[PDB]
RNA sequence: UAACUUCGGGAGAAGGGGUGCCUGCGGGUGCGUAACCCGCAGGUCGCAGUGACUAGGGGGGCCCGACUGUUUAAUAAAAA
RNA sequence: GGUCAGGUCGAGCCCGGGCUCCGUGAGGGGGGAGAAGUCGUAACAAGGUAGCCGUAGGGGAACCUACGGCUCGAUC
RNA sequence: ACGGCUUUUCCGGAGUGUAAAAAGCUCCGGGAAUAAGGGCUGGGCAAGGCCGGUGGCAGCCGCCGCGGUAAUACCGGCGGCCCGAGUGGUGGCCACUAUUAUUGGGCCUAAAGCGGCCGUAGCCGGGCCCGUAAGUCCCUGGCGAAAUCCCACGGCUCAACCGUGGGGCUCGCUGGGGAUACUGCGGGCCUUGGGACCGGGAGAGGCCGGGGGUACCCCCGGGGUAGGGGUGAAAUCCUAUAAUCCCGGGGGGACCGCCAGUGGCGAAGGCGCCCGGCUGGAACGGGUCCGACGGUGAGGGCCGAAGGCCAGGGGAGCGAACCGGAUUAGAUACCCGGGUAGUCCUGGCUGUAAAGGAUGCGGGCUAGGUGUCGGGCGAGCUUCGAGCUCGCCCGGUGCCGUAGGGAAGCCGUUAAGCCCGCCGCCUGGGGAGUACGGCCGCAAGGCUGAAACUUAAAGGAAUUGGCGGGGGAGCACUACAAGGGGUGGAGCGUGCGGU
RNA sequence: GGUGGGGUAACGGCCCACCAAGCCGAAGAUCGGUACGGGCCGUGAGAGCGGGAGCCCGGAGAUGGACACUGAGACACGGGUCC
């Protein structure tokens, strides 16, 4: 994935490790879903 | 490394002038060094200047009168016609008549008042005011 | 700076500015081609006779003395070695580059781990490569001419 | 870090391809060379539209403002597509019935997008039966 | 010449064109105008030229068992 | 100019393969707006276990743990 | 308000005008008679601190922002300010915007330097001499329709419009003559940049083989009895089948303690026990050799912490998952005992980090001071040591700081100053590094990468205060420590909440 | 691309018969999106950005295609044939 150097800073947001793990589980349940 | 001979000296001598120095070496030497360094003595912008040969290119020692406000080379060397010089004029000069724009023509390099004067064209090497 | 590892080193000769041979050199133009030769033939390098005349003979350098065949020039080792048809086949650098690749190349067939010593094989040979497009583009070498580590094998043999 | 570059005089080449390059950045020349307004704009690129009325419909002021800003939904004649279209004036409302024949035009905004505290709603009534809103409310004329 | 795919396959996927006889040339191996095989041009007949004989119908979804193989000789060959 | 034969340009129709765009379609996924909702308190002070980046595995949810790294970390 | 005047324009007539009409133009008659609206009024922005209606509702609002019972901001009246036969609303283009930056933008902390290096095309390229003139400059012929554009004069009353002359525009093409300063091209001679080589030294730079260091774990033999371990406190756990602890031996697997440093080496990632072999790079001293061979580099190639995956070994200590004991309202954790993968070796794949100096690379120049590493030079000591001290030069590595730069923090010859080059990257915050498409990988994952929609902000540096289960300095019987008497338990007096 | 020819008012792979492997392309071929091109117009101090319907010049079309007759000139908006 890319680097958005923004995103670690933690003013209001959840950390960006987290939400890099929840979009990678989203992804992987897309592309089961998708059946590849 | 070293590409624009002209542009350093003419910078060094920038820098010298505004720190207040009096006087300056310019090395490496060339013939177009030499001969813009006697238009700028010509037109009064610096004092005596000399050749010293040390078996390389060889070195010029010049002085300085603090008469300088900046002296620049202009890259790329853009060719100008007589008719158009008004245009260069007000990019690289305060006022009008204020500096000189040192000029390469087929008649050797002269400032662009002689060139006009001589009704010729050339291109642009360097300026100082 | 230093082409590959950056970092500036000022250290080198620092020749006087002349125009003409010392007043107290004890060799005639012609002695000092004699020994260029003798010192070819015992097997030094243009570099070796060079630092030899400096250090043993005095004589500060051959480029100092004018060229008796041609006004226009003046004398080298390499000149004088290719006037007596002694110059080298191959440039010296070039070949001074392409054994020492080879033993690099023979080391690391024995040592297949050594990754560091395999980036200086690199860059030997990037240097090998730059010096043979020059060689080439000024005639010195064939335009077929082209470096094979398995031919450079027998050429520095 | 560095002089910008290109700066050769024979560079021309090198100058105009990065310069064609970075102009896609810009927002404003990849939306207006792709045409992509055009793609998505129910109005189909027209200053004013035509529409039927379907229902009326209100929605809340945005925080911190509180008041019930009053909207119709309009069916367009052009390609069938819903929209909101906010009816301005003290009793704007009331004038505007069921299967009635507005015009709508566009709400002056950022972007040429929503306005003021009601986000959602990009169309004004202009014209209700062929008759301006804005003298039916000033009481000028009489709804057709 | 498709989806898919375990990259092996699916596959002869699907789908389209030609095929007889006669008169002359060219080509491969060959000593050869021996023998076998491969193309080219022209003329010509029938409704039909793999003319009889020989000789696959095809495609798309779902369930079960991975496959080849074995089973109640005498009503069950299957998902067992 | 009628008939037969041959050669050309070729509309239209049918079939197969492409490319571009457009519409919809049960259900599912996440995204943004929303008002005073339920659970807990993850971050900002040494935010009460310093925070954060790679990877990996766990947990209702913020999150937790292990290896290597940075200070955009306080006190001594 | 009174007394006068004109008829532009309107109305009715006569000529002229027109192919015929109409419009225009000259004249006669009546007469101020026939003729002003649109937005705005809180700032940006000229204009009200006036009166009535509504009291977070109606509404206004391009943005900021007003309205909740004294509204200069909404509706209406009265005033006023802008333009005026116009004035407002919506969409589009240009400037605004140096937010597309050749002129002329940015990338340490705000968007952004590829994790690092090697190198192909391209771009930019040391000094001198000679030759050609392709680029370049000057002069002169043939062209680049007219209308449109600018200037002067003349005709419609001036003007708009048209005519007569001059110029400009079509971003330029082509036939010839002249110059060679620069670039291009062919030739010649150089050493300064960069390479090659020799000499004495420096270094945890790599790979291979041999030899060690304690420490830790397990097992056996001897001594010795009852606890050991662990926490804020406990518990789990080990212990009578002899634990913990001490002593004599055997086995194994990882790591090289202090010395050790702002120290050294490497392109980066990284590299620290000792002796031997192989090997890369750099600094220094070089009147040594080649003679521009150079810089950056789109595509492309190699390397690349930890973790993960494939196959085979190994597994001491730690320890994701997991199983138990604690704390808590809960504790899928912090805390405590065990523990699988992993951490280690031999062949591969993955190509990812706050891979950070958040700073790309080569070159010239712009005050100093003071630490330290390697080399060289000079001087003085020397226990004559590869020893010590001082000064100077080059190359590394830190701190302060002048000029100057910057929003500031801070940087400042190791620039984040000025100048000459090359590539890469950024164009408000989300959506989103997501969806779809394609390549690579066994997989995990890696690279490339938007739109619809939403939003007025997001972000950076720094100042004052307030806070901290931060550090200090003090102070207080509405704090404590040491004390004396009490309230809270009963009846009642009195004052509250509720009914 | 060549050799030899046909056809044309004309040269030409325009077409034909044979001989070869040539031709284009990261300086972006091929494919896809959009569009009549220019003189010019709108804006900006200029560099530049944007448009290129009305007037002039040139090119195409006559409901969507395909064909021929007469004529110097058409495969022809108010001529002809077929879908």
């Amino acid at each position: 994935m890319k680097r958005r150097p923004r995103k670690w800073k933690k003013k209001g947001r959840m950390r960006w490790k987290w939400i890099k793990k929840r979009i990678r589980r989203l992804k992987r349940q897309r592309k089961k879903e998708r059946g590849l | 490394t070293l590409l624009d001979p002209l542009a350093n000296a003419l910078s060094h001598i920038t820098n010298s002038e505004r720190v207040g120095k009096r006087e300056v070496y310019i090395k490496p030497a060339s013939k177009l060094i030499g001969e813009v360094l006697r238009v700028m003595q010509k037109y009064g912008y610096i004092g005596e200047f000399e050749f010293i040969d040390d078996g390389r290119a060889g070195v010029y020692r010049v002085q300085l009168l603090g008469r300088i406000n900046k002296a620049g080379a202009i890259k790329p060397r853009f060719p100008v016609k007589v008719s158009e010089f008004e245009k260069w004029e007000k990019r690289f000069l305060p006022a009008f008549e204020f500096g000189i724009l040192i000029v390469s023509t087929s008649q050797g390099v002269m400032s662009h008042k002689e060139a006009i004067e001589k009704g010729i064209g050339g291109r642009l090497i360097a300026y100082v005011y | 700076a230093r082409m590959h590892a950056r970092k500036r080193g000022k250290s080198g000769s620092k020749r006087p500015p002349r125009t003409a041979p010392p007043i107290w050199v004890e060799y005639t133009v012609e002695e000092i081609e004699n020994l260029v030769v003798k010192l070819r033939k015992e097997g030094y390098s243009t570099a070796m006779i060079g630092t030899i005349l400096r250090d043993q003979y005095g004589i500060p350098s051959v480029k100092l003395f004018k060229d008796p065949d041609n006004p226009n020039r003046n004398l080298t080792i390499t000149r004088i070695l290719e006037k007596h048809g002694l110059a080298p086949e191959i440039p010296e650098d070039l070949m001074f580059l392409i054994r020492r690749a080879v033993n690099l190349r023979k080391h690391l067939e024995q040592h297949p781990k050594d990754l560091h010593s395999m980036r200086g094989l690199q860059l030997i040979e990037s240097k090998i490569r730059r010096l043979v497009k020059y060689y080439k583009r000024k005639g010195k070498l064939p335009k077929n001419w082209r470096y094979d580590p398995e031919t450079a094998k027998l050429l520095v043999r | 870090p560095g002089k910008k570059a290109p700066n050769g005089e024979f560079a021309g080449r090198k100058l105009k391809l990065k310069r064609k390059k970075f102009r896609w950045s810009d927002i404003r020349y990849k939306r207006r060379v792709l045409r992509l307004k055009e793609k998505s704009d129910p109005l189909e690129g027209a200053p004013q539209a035509r529409g039927i009325v379907l229902e009326k419909i209100a929605v809340e002021a945005k925080q911190p403002n509180s008041g019930m800003r009053k909207a119709v939904r309009v069916q367009l004649i052009k390609n069938g597509k819903v929209v909101t279209a906010f009816c301005p004036g003290d009793g704007a409302i009331k004038f505007i019935d069921e299967h009635d024949e507005v015009i709508i035009e566009g709400i002056g905004g950022p972007k040429g997008g929503s306005m003021g505290d009601i986000p959602g709603i990009r169309y004004k009534v202009v014209k209700v039966n062929r008759v301006s809103l804005k003298e039916l409310v000033k009481g000028r004329k009489e709804k057709p």
